């Protein structure tokens, strides 16, 4: 079968600063179908020598179809690069979002909650653990429906446990902090932290060093605000536990009641 | 390397919600024994 081309598309401008410089807004040239295309250069990677993570999040996230995770349709590769080809998202980042808002009304973070608890039920219904989620890693669409992005952390987990230490400092399970074995229950913990990020603004276990964030993590320490209400209490406290067997399934996240009260038709 | 992975990489036509086999991959890859 006929393979992709570079030559097979448009590039327009870049999708965004820094980090995200890589990306561009990208044409078909022959359906005129509108695309994110990431754009990696082969020797800096092999250089860091995270080729094979590559290959894992492209094997991972291509094979994964759901409404509520970017598609990526497809990969190919000339003498220098790697290209990506990745569903756009026109709405941007839930980053972006809660930078411009502040903090999210609560209709605002069920609705997020619902969409993402879908994502990652289906993503666990495939042995997929993300290990990632944060609001950077979270897309919007056109009808302002969220997408998981980045799944450069993620792995298919079908029987044993892992070792890895990843993901973002603040929204790192207690059980990779203290160097034990973790399962798919990671996902639930950032979850929780990203819930309390969306109600908050900031997420629950912020300090001015690593090290004193990593102690209040494992000691489960935080506190919320007053305006934070006690549905939302009671979900994020459910979700924010040490022992991960006690933390929720995602089905009973999606039937919580401050869920129920607040998420959309 | 091996740029060369178990993932899609033949061109798409654009224009034209299940293409449901597909994740199947998950629980083969799995199911290797
Ligand atoms: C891949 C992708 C990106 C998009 N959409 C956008 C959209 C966007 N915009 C900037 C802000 N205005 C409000 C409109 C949208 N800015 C970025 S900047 C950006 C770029 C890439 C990523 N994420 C990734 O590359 C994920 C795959 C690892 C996040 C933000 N990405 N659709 N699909």
């Amino acid at each position: 079968k006929r393979q992709w081309a570079l030559e097979d598309f448009e590039i327009g401008r870049p999708l965004g600063k820094g980090k995200f410089g890589n990306v561009y807004l990208a044409r078909e040239k022959q359906s005129k179908f509108i695309l994110a295309l990431k754009v990696l250069f082969k020797a800096q990677l092999e250089k860091a020598g995270v080729e094979h993570q590559l290959r894992r999040e492209v094997e991972i996230q291509s094979h994964l179809r759901h409404p509520n995770i970017l598609r990526l349709y497809g990969y190919f590769h000339d003498a220098t690069r790697v290209y990506l080809i990745l569903e756009y998202a026109p709405l941007g980042t839930v980053y972006r979002e809660l930078q411009k808002l502040s903090k999210f009304d609560e209709q605002r973070t069920a609705t997020y909650i619902t969409e993402l608890a879908n994502a990652l039920s289906y993503c666990h219904s495939k042995r997929v653990i993300h290990r990632d989620i944060k609001p950077e890693n979270l897309l919007l669409g056109s009808a302002g429906e969220l997408k998981i992005a980045d799944f450069g952390w993620s792995v298919h987990a079908p029987s044993s446990r892992r070792t890895t230490l990843c993901g973002t400092l603040d929204y790192l399970p207690p059980e990779m902090i203290e160097g034990r074995m973790h399962d798919e229950k990671v996902d639930l913990w950032s979850l929780g932290v990203l819930c309390y990020e969306f109600l908050v603004g900031k997420p629950p276990f912020e300090a001015n060093t690593y090290q004193e964030t990593y102690k209040r993590i494992s000691r489960v320490e935080f506190t919320f605000p007053d305006f934070v209400t006690e549905g939302a209490r009671d979900l994020i406290s459910r979700l924010l536990k040490h022992n991960p067997s006690q933390r929720p399934m995602l089905r009973e996240v999606l039937e919580h009641p401050w869920i129920t009260a607040n998420s959309s038709k | 390397s091996s740029y060369s992975y178990d993932a899609p990489s033949d061109f798409i036509n654009f224009s034209s919600g299940d293409t449901q086999n597909i994740d199947s991959w998950f629980e083969e890859k799995a199911n290797l024994e």
